[PDB]
């Protein structure tokens, strides 16, 4: 889930990526 | 052409101000301007009174060629978008993804007459370039007419000579009776039936066999084993036009409109093309053309082809790897291998698809696209170019319905961005070439009707064969057609076929190839003798009329626009330049 | 995506006039460090790019990229960021590779990326770096495209561009089928109020959420109600939490402009049909139902600002006041006692917003004007009205009026007394001409808003909402929209794959808790770990009936669409389904324009340009060549003399049109006299 | 005579017009000078009678003078000379 | 093209324009000498065939 | 609720059995709501009569030709199918035509019993040659719409019960379209351009009146549910 | 360019001149002459009452009486209805 | 032979793209190319060689 | 041949929706007949919706109300979902007042004589302690769809907010025919029409008004003679 108020959006993902998406305004 | 009223009220404001003063809706024109700028509801009726029979010039920027400005009689349409006829979209090269078209306005009597006579849309059907029609049906209505005129064997309520306990039960006494049997669920639209037409002109074969001497059709009757749909389609075409009894490919529709524009007056071509658009749309909805993922079928033997060409590839890879052939040789061998694989995959796909598949229907009718887009949809993407231009020897082996992988997408993006930036730069360069050509050839205007010269070039015009046959040259219609004969045409000390100064269209070329002489010395603007511009007999028939050119035409700008207009559609290559910089 | 954007043209960067086409091209050191899909589509292709999802910047300015190092077939979790040279040192494999969750690539011959960009099947030992994920090559705005791996790169480019041009509607429903990159991209965009510390909501409103932190302290998150954005759109923020809920550190607490329960939502989900309907959806045109207009499905709010100042002059100072010379009283009903209109007044085009007059001076009067003033007793009225009028084609309510005064001790520029801004807002419903687009570059204007009756309806009587075109799908090579449509119908009606005779074959690769799903459940196919067309095919066979025992959409994906217009059924079943489409920011009211007579330019006497002024369309050189190629000499003479520059001829044309006379003979244009004076000033005797 | 009935701006048919003149430019200046003469007649109608004559064919309810000019051409009612 | 270089050697040679091209008459606002601007068409007299004037 | 604009109706007589009807103006968009119903009521609802089975001697099983005559069997069939005859007898009456010697057969060579009346006696059907002889026993009945060929419910030994299609409808070809009259002030009002072509049994305006009668009875069905319900009133005329 | 001609004020002023000339032509010869010479319609330089009486042979006071009478006449709505809308 | 060569040479490009331009639209340009002549002998009249 | 006059029999399925089955028609007629009734039913049934509202604390449409959770345009979108049957063509005005904490339902509207709100279970808005909601609603008759009738053309004041209205008591209409089309040529459609209403009028009333409109229009084609 990784975000405490997320709507449950059931995913078709077959993989499992370890690195979560960074803080996109970090640049 | 449509017009938003909130824009036509601001175009025609002085005309509507004079008109609403004259109806005493306002005392002076100051109160008329107040009435317009507060849009009181008299002014819409006055604007409807004012607009009628007063054409407006429509331009889609950029104006690549002569048919980029066309005049239209406006009619008021609600909303805020310029409603545009669906047939002039090819002439403007306008799609509807947000294109904006400027609207100008003629004021003078001379300007309104020029927009009514010269620049009206119905008087501009053919190309200025090669005389093929630009008001020909296209993407949607072509599929409509193709579905409407195709013929399905084993359809519903066909004609079968079912002698034995009953007659054939496929004949129909009238197209009206066939229409009733089609509206009830008995006749399909495309079943082969034997109707009895009394109001259509037969083809030349049956007309000769039945009447020959006088085949006037409003009276008499005949029978015609066609579909219903070809009868319903031939009712659009005019009365003197013979029956067609074909399947309306886009080539056949172009040939029909070409002949019909060559023979019949311009108003008949405009009305018939309008009727063709309406029937084409109405039979494009009912055709059932949809795209589903079940309608995209990957070929079932794709794994066999890709496995065999993988086994073909790895031997080349092994011979390069342990050192038989070098890097350039193995890249050339792999390029050859995967080109063979791509052609094999596309061949398996084309034999696999049934002909009622909507994708192959859209492809094969001539509506849009070619077969390579289908081969990239299902089948194989093939080889992808590098940023340098060389082919990646991997290549993409996946079809878009099966969905690419990450690296295959990253390879494909090279060629896509390359081609897109090439399109941008090519559009700019074609603008430059068109401008420079127009600035050169602006002096050439037709000034004399005839220079009465005697020189002229010779055209090849269907060279011979080893069997002695006069095989037709492929590029006659761009070279020999619509040129006035500078000399005569006699054969074997016989009679003269075509005399000097004939327009040399289709039937004179037919007589020429029948009599069997190839080269004719035709007149040209290269050998014209008038100093201030070319003559008119040397220029020959202007393509955009069908008739001989006038004594005031500006043929230089027409020629330069026709050269530099399709430069946007010029691929670069597959050193010697072979694209637009050639 | 306007931040995190790479630009390539500036001071010391390459200008367009010196732009080489080699720099336009991507090449395989962009993988992970830039996005080959997303770039501007005009003449600035390839110059302006965008950062990837996982990219990072070194302290020297080089662009990192995270990779999982693999030690001898054991894919580790030491996620080592790598720059381009160090990526060229080693070899890099791909994340979509068979892994047993113990390292241990199942296939020995693995796809891999060499240094120069080569793709080889190296044996599975020399591989020393794996990708962190798929979709690492892609940007943020492209990662929100579903079924990306089925589109061509041109149409994915257009989808990624036109996903950045949606306007925020008034309802903003979350998409049915999406990717994973909506929630994270919204909570990182900053336009969602996020609860900093966990606690219980003390009080909601429309203006504030006062949270209560677990240790004593409270905190009020003030909203941002109806703010005007930089391009004139809505910026509402309604709260989504209730008066007694608990929030956690990082919970979405307030949906911003284009959000719904936190995740991104640029458009609405719409029932689509892919048949060519009666020529109105010809050449990318889209027809719509009237249900969108009636139910306010597509309705943006557009907030426009108007402002005028009051500065001093040599004749005194300008005066914002209710009294306007030579004006009536029905236009002075909107105004209050001291100028500006009241909040809430609906204005039209050409109405007074700020009554503001200037001292004019003393001019001599024409004798006709003098004797009319003598007749009607009116004085000279020495002040000249130049008030702020709301210009043409703009209307709607008045949200708020912010007035700044020199007397109120504000920071105005020098010599300006009263600065006053007026925010006019309207509710732009959908209309024909408005640009619409899905998420795959399948754009197009609205052809005709049909009434809801004569629109093709299913056997259920549900009318479809929009009708697309068939011929736009194959020859553009994006059947990503068709796969999204089929998956939209599946996620809309819901499914339950019957695992009673065991789990079926296609569902085995499919994860759990997706074999059954409730109707209108949102799903997410990510970009390259996608939906697998075989599994989608198996899904569409096994959806559940609507309300009765009625399966509208068969296994292929096509329903038996009745016709709304005539009424007979269409003789072939037609692909229908649910689709996500956005309202683009190229609406008609910003784009329409007309001018009969407006302003004129200064040096040369040409009409002006652009919708901000009146202006006329540029009748450029290519239009002139077309008019010459027709042979129309007279119309070209009109267009180049007595509609632009024959300065006596303009008022002669206006007078002759109004009086009903013939259009007079044109004269010499003014721009030619300007050229003549320039050549004379260059010491060239031009007689 | 198989052409359908024209409507609006395409009446009279331009191919029935173009048998009267040589080329379509002559047709344009023909119609334009007749329209200027007709509009002059409408402006010299209220004042005293002068040399400007027309319209010969019956005008419409509220017709443009250019349309009356073109219908007068189609009626074979004017003569002209070129330059 | 080369608006400087074309202009100066025209000014040296005192070369007189003749106003008979096509880009010239577009510039100076005269009618172009092509299509409906040549004197074969621009001097058309239109007279109503007095038998038709006998009808009115 | 009042209609706020009364729709009119005005014909346009092209020929004696072909008239173009317009109805204007209509509420958006009512032109398709009533025009398609009016087309189908024009076709499949007006009771007329036609031929259904033809008994012709000489032809027993060889359905190709008839001895002595010029035209074959199928031409006589598709000529006889286009034979307008009006009938009041609800049961299927039987008719005869007979001719000896060579010469053309008109439609007036038929002789009807009481009640049945042919509307085009001067219509050519066949041509007799070489002192040929014709004897076609017709079966004329009245029906509605357009039935297809009714299969042989009788025995095979009734060999001249070979069937034809029976175009019962007095109208023949009904086409129509809508328009967009005065979209500015009236906000897109529709104009319905009907175009009816009949055989010369009845007039097109009689066809339209009879179809209006059957349609208004068919909708008086739905009106007779809650007669005191607020509909839309046209008003006076 | 605000200094340029508004190009509807010119035709408005010409129509105002025509309507004003019509309304002045409703008056008599002495009345229209006195009004035009009082407001300077003929030359742009409005001569005063003594010069107007000099060209009319009468007193300046008689001219003031005539001007008062004509300004009374013009203030009637029968002349004012087609001139009020020009401001 | 040059205009017969050059008309073939341009039309070799447009036929490769399958685009039809009629040759009289190209022959007008090549007519405008070959207008002038160089000067090798002034004779006695004003032409700088 | 066959005359056997068609009939309209009723079949109530639920409260608001009911099936009307018509038989036996001519062949190839049932689709056209059901479509004509559907196109009339879905468009031209007169009803009533709230035309314009008036909230005291606001001056325009794009603001907030102090205390309530939603804002004024959200309350507009919620009130657009209402369903209310007026009886007289004059515009009556209902009222809605609510103070204190509690979600505002549609049942809290007090309607005057004639009108009646047909579902109390609509979430109009929701409130709290400092919230106070008072709003007038003008309910007017009409047919079809109207857009926002402007505040400029009407002479209303600043506080008046105009709403769109959808005067349409019908909700969802379809049909499915039973084409017999037997080989004995005793062929007949059997149209099963299906009306769903939005709990305002009964489907009997919906079909009766559709039949009244079509009988009124088709007699015009019966009155050329
Ligand atoms: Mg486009
Ligand atoms: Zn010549």
């Amino acid at each position: 889930n990784s975000v405490p108020g997320a709507p449950n959006r059931v995913s078709f993902a077959k993989l499992r990526e370890p690195l979560e998406v960074p803080g996109l305004l970090d640049v | 052409c449509g017009l938003p009223k909130l824009m036509a009220l601001e175009l025609f404001k002085p005309f509507v101000m004079k008109r609403l003063v004259d109806l005493n809706h306002a005392q002076n024109i100051k109160s008329a301007k107040r009435m317009v700028e507060r849009q009181r509801p008299q002014v819409w009726d006055v604007l409807e009174e004012v607009i009628a029979e007063h054409p407006v010039l429509l331009n889609r920027a950029p104006t690549l060629h002569r048919l980029g400005i066309q005049a239209f009689e406006p009619m008021l349409v609600e909303g805020k978008a310029i409603q545009l006829h669906p047939l002039v979209c090819e002439a403007f090269n306008a799609d509807f993804d947000g294109d904006q078209m400027a609207v100008h306005l003629p004021l003078s009597a001379e300007a309104q007459a020029e927009a009514r006579i010269l620049m009206l849309s119905s008087n501009n059907i053919l190309s200025p370039a090669s005389g093929r029609p630009l008001a020909m049906p296209r993407l949607d209505m072509v599929t409509g007419l193709y579905y409407l005129t195709t013929e399905v064997p084993g359809d519903t309520g066909e004609y079968q000579p079912a002698s034995g306990d009953h007659p054939e039960t496929g004949v129909y006494s009238s197209p009206a009776e066939a229409i009733m049997a089609a509206d009830r669920g008995v006749l399909s639209v495309r079943a082969k039936i034997k109707v009895r037409l009394t109001q259509l002109r037969p083809p030349v074969e049956i007309e000769a066999e039945l009447f020959g001497h006088s085949g006037w059709q409003p009276g008499d009757a005949w029978m015609a084993e066609t579909t219903l749909g070809r009868v319903m389609f031939n009712e659009l075409l005019p009365l003197g036009y013979p029956f067609v009894n074909k399947q309306m490919h886009k080539k056949v529709q172009a040939a029909i409109i070409n002949d019909l524009a060559e023979r019949y007056p311009m108003i008949v071509v405009a009305q018939t093309v309008d009727k063709l658009k309406d029937a084409g749309f109405y039979w494009a909805t009912r055709s059932g053309v949809t795209v589903s993922m079940a309608d995209v079928l990957v070929p079932p033997r794709k794994k066999e082809i890709l496995d065999h060409y993988e086994e073909r590839a790895d031997k080349v890879e092994k011979q390069f790897q342990r050192g038989a052939l070098n890097h350039d040789e193995r890249n050339e061998a792999l390029v050859e291998i995967w080109k063979e694989a791509t052609d094999e995959v596309g061949q398996a796909l084309r034999e696999h698809y049934p002909d009622d598949n909507p994708i192959i229907t859209i492809v094969d009718s001539g509506a849009t696209g070619n077969f390579t887009q289908t081969r990239t949809l299902a089948g194989m993407k093939g080889l992808v170019t590098n940023p340098k231009g060389e082919f990646i020897p991997r290549p993409v082996k996946s079809s878009f319905r099966e969905g690419l992988t990450v690296l295959e997408y990253f390879i494909n993006t090279h060629g896509a961005r390359k081609g897109l930036a090439d399109t941008a730069l090519r559009t700019a360069d074609s603008g430059y070439l068109t401008r420079r050509l127009v600035d050169v050839s602006q002096d050439v205007i037709v000034r004399e009707h005839d220079c009465q010269t005697e020189r002229g070039i010779v055209v090849e015009l269907a060279e011979r064969a080893p069997d002695g046959t006069l095989i037709r040259d492929p590029y006659i219609e761009t070279s020999a057609y619509a040129r006035t004969l500078g000399t005569d045409a006699v054969d074997e000390a016989g009679n003269v076929i075509v005399e000097r100064g004939q327009d040399l269209g289709d039937p004179e070329i037919d007589a020429l190839l029948a009599a069997g002489i190839t080269q004719v010395k035709v007149r040209s603007v290269l050998t014209c003798a008038t100093s201030t511009g070319v003559c008119a007999t040397c220029y020959g028939r202007s393509m955009a009329t069908g008739k001989l050119v006038d004594i005031g035409e500006a043929v230089g700008i027409v020629a330069a626009q026709s050269i530099g207009e399709p430069g946007t559609q010029l691929t670069m290559r597959t050193d010697i330049t072979g694209g637009l910089p050639r | 995506t306007h931040k995190r954007r790479l630009l390539a043209l500036g001071p010391g960067g390459l200008s367009r006039e010196r732009a080489g086409l080699e720099v336009r091209d991507v090449h395989p050191s962009h993988y992970g460090r830039m996005c080959p899909i997303e770039t501007p589509e005009g003449p600035n292709i390839g110059l302006i790019g965008s950062l990837s999802v996982y990219a990072r910047v070194n302290p020297f300015g080089f662009i990192e990229t995270p990779y999982r190092k693999v030690v001898d077939g054991v894919v580790s979790d030491e996620i080592v960021y790598l720059t381009a040279d160090e990526e060229d040192r080693h070899v890099v494999a791909q994340a979509n590779s068979p892994i047993d969750a113990d390292g241990r690539f199942v296939e020995p011959r693995v796809l891999v990326r060499r240094k120069a960009g080569e793709v080889e099947y190296v044996p599975s030992s020399e591989v020393d770096y794996m990708d962190v994920s798929p979709r690492q090559m892609v940007s943020v705005a492209t990662a929100m495209i579903p079924f990306l791996e089925h589109d061509d790169a041109n149409r994915a480019l257009m989808g990624a561009n036109m996903q950045r041009q949606a306007v925020p509607l008034v309802r903003s429903e979350a998409p049915l089928v999406g990717t994973g990159m909506e929630l994270r991209a919204a909570i990182d965009a900053g336009d969602v109020v996020v609860a900093e510390e966990s606690g219980v909501i003390e009080e909601v409103s429309a203006d504030y959420i006062t949270v209560m932190h677990d240790n004593g302290t409270r905190r009020t998150y003030r909203m941002r109600k109806f703010a005007r954005s930089n391009h004139g759109t809505c910026a509402n923020q309604c709260p989504i939490v209730d008066a007694g809920d608990r929030v956690e550190a990082g919970q979405v607490i307030a949906d911003g402009p284009c959000t719904d329960d936190g995740e991104m939502a640029l458009g609405k989900n719409l029932l689509v049909a892919i048949m060519p309907w009666e020529g109105h959806n010809y050449e990318d045109a889209i027809i719509l139902s009237n249900r969108l207009v009636e139910e306010d499905v597509l309705t943006s709010i557009h907030i426009e600002e108007h402002e005028i100042d009051a500065r001093d002059t040599k004749l005194g100072a300008e005066e914002i006041t209710r009294d306007i010379p030579n004006i009536s009283d029905e236009v002075l009903a909107d105004l209050d006692e001291r100028g500006i209109v009241r909040i809430g007044a609906e204005v039209r085009d050409g109405d007074i917003l700020v009554g503001k007059v200037t001292p004019k001076g003393e001019t001599e009067l024409t004798p006709e004007e003098r004797l009319l003033r003598a007749i009607f007793g009116e004085k000279a009225r020495e002040v000249r009205d130049t008030s702020l009028k709301v210009p043409h084609g703009e209307s709607g309510k008045v949200i708020g009026i912010r007035v700044f005064s020199r007397e109120d001790e504000d920071e105005l520029p020098a010599g300006v007394n009263e600065l006053v801004r007026v925010y006019v807002a309207q509710k732009r419903k959908i209309s024909d001409g408005d640009k619409l687009a899905g998420r795959h570059g399948n754009k197009g204007v609205i052809g005709k808003i049909l009434p809801v009756e004569d629109m093709p309806f299913l056997a259920d009587g549900t009318p479809v909402d929009i009708i697309l075109n068939t011929h736009g799908v194959p020859r553009r090579m994006n059947i990503g929209q068709i796969l999204e449509t089929h998956l939209g119908w599946c996620a809309h009606s819901g499914w339950k794959v019957d695992a009673a005779k065991g789990v079926p074959d296609w569902a085995a690769r499919l994860p759990d808790e997706l074999l059954e799903a409730q109707p209108n459940a949102i799903v997410s196919t990510p970009v390259f770990d996608g939906a697998q067309e075989a599994e989608l095919q198996g899904l569409l066979s096994c959806t559940l009936p609507n309300r009765d025992g009625d399966v509208l959409v068969d296994a292929d994906g096509k329903a038996m669409l009745f016709d709304g217009r005539s009424g007979e059924p269409f003789p072939y079943p037609v692909t229908v389904g649910y689709m996500y489409i956005m309202k683009l920011h190229h609406l008609v009211d910003d784009k329409i324009h007309a001018r009969s007579t407006g302003p004129y330019s200064m040096i040369t006497q040409q009409p002006l340009g652009g919708k901000a002024q009146f202006g006329g369309q540029r009748f450029g050189e290519m239009e002139c060549w077309a008019m010459q190629a027709y042979g129309a000499a007279y119309t070209l003479q009109e267009l180049l003399t007595i509609k632009s520059d024959d300065t006596v001829g303009r008022v002669k044309v206006y007078e002759a049109i109004v009086k009903g006379e013939n259009i007079p003979e044109p004269g010499i244009p003014e721009s030619f006299k300007v050229l003549l004076k320039e050549l004379q000033s260059l010491c060239l005797n031009v007689e | 005579g198989g052409y359908d009935t024209p409507l609006g701006i395409t009446n009279p048919p331009i191919d029935e017009l173009l048998d009267r003149v040589s080329s379509k430019y002559a047709l344009v200046i023909y119609a334009a000078k007749r329209a200027r003469q007709i509009n002059d007649y409408y402006n010299q109608l209220g004042e005293g009678i002068l040399e400007y004559v027309g319209p010969l064919v019956e005008p419409g309810l509220q017709e443009k003078p250019l349309s009356i000019a073109l219908r007068e051409i189609h009626a074979d009612l004017l003569e002209h000379t070129e330059g | 093209q080369e608006t400087t270089r074309v202009l100066t050697d025209a000014a040296i040679n005192c070369r007189s324009d003749k106003l008979n091209g096509l880009k010239e008459n577009v510039i100076i606002g005269k009618l172009i000498p092509a299509g409906t601007g040549i004197n074969r068409y621009r001097n058309i007299a239109v007279q109503p065939t007095e038998e038709a004037r006998a009808a009115a | 609720m009042l209609i706020s604009q009364r729709p009119t109706l005005s014909e346009d007589v092209l020929t004696d059995n072909r008239s173009q009807f317009v109805i204007e103006p209509l509420e958006p968009g009512f032109g398709y709501t009533l025009g398609n119903s009016l087309r189908r009521t024009l076709l499949s609802s007006i009771p007329g009569a036609a031929v259904t089975s033809i008994r012709i001697d000489g032809v027993l099983h060889e359905f190709t030709t008839v001895p002595g005559v010029k035209e074959d069997v199928t031409e006589i069939i598709l000529n006889l199918k286009s034979l307008v005859v009006s009938s009041e007898e609800d049961e299927p009456v039987t008719m005869y035509l007979r001719k000896q010697g060579p010469g053309e057969v008109t439609a007036g060579d038929i002789v009807p019993p009481a009640g049945v009346t042919v509307h085009n006696p001067g219509m050519h059907i066949a041509t007799l040659n070489d002192k040929g002889k014709l004897e076609v026993e017709l079966v004329v009945e009245r029906g509605r719409g357009y039935v297809p060929a009714v299969q042989n419910r009788a025995s095979g030994a009734e060999i001249g019960r070979i069937p034809v299609d029976s175009i019962y409808s007095p109208v023949l070809k009904v086409t129509y379209k809508v328009d967009a009259t005065r979209v500015e002030q009236r906000t897109d009002f529709d104009k319905l351009i009907l175009d009816v072509e009949t055989k010369n049994s009845i007039s097109p305006r009689d066809a339209l009146a009879s179809a209006g009668k059957t349609l208004v009875e068919l909708f008086g069905l739905a009106r007779e549910l809650n007669v005191e319900a607020e509909g839309i009133e046209i008003g006076p005329s | 360019d605000s200094e340029a001609v508004v190009a509807v004020d010119a035709v408005s002023f010409t129509l105002l001149q025509d309507q004003l000339q019509s309304v002045l032509d409703t008056l008599s010869e002495r009345e229209a002459g006195v009004v035009r010479l009082r407001f300077g319609l003929t030359d742009g330089q409005p001569r005063t009452l003594d010069e107007i009486g000099q060209v009319y042979g009468v007193t300046r006071e008689r001219i003031r009486q005539i001007e008062s009478k004509t300004m009374s006449k013009l203030r009637h709505p029968s002349r004012s209805q087609v001139l009020r809308d020009y401001l | 032979e040059v205009q017969i060569h050059l008309v073939r040479e341009v039309q070799e490009v447009y036929r490769a793209q399958g685009v039809s331009i009629h040759d009289k639209h190209i022959e007008v340009i090549v007519r405008q190319m070959l207008r002038r002549v160089t000067i090798i002998d002034s004779g006695s009249t004003e032409f700088l060689p």
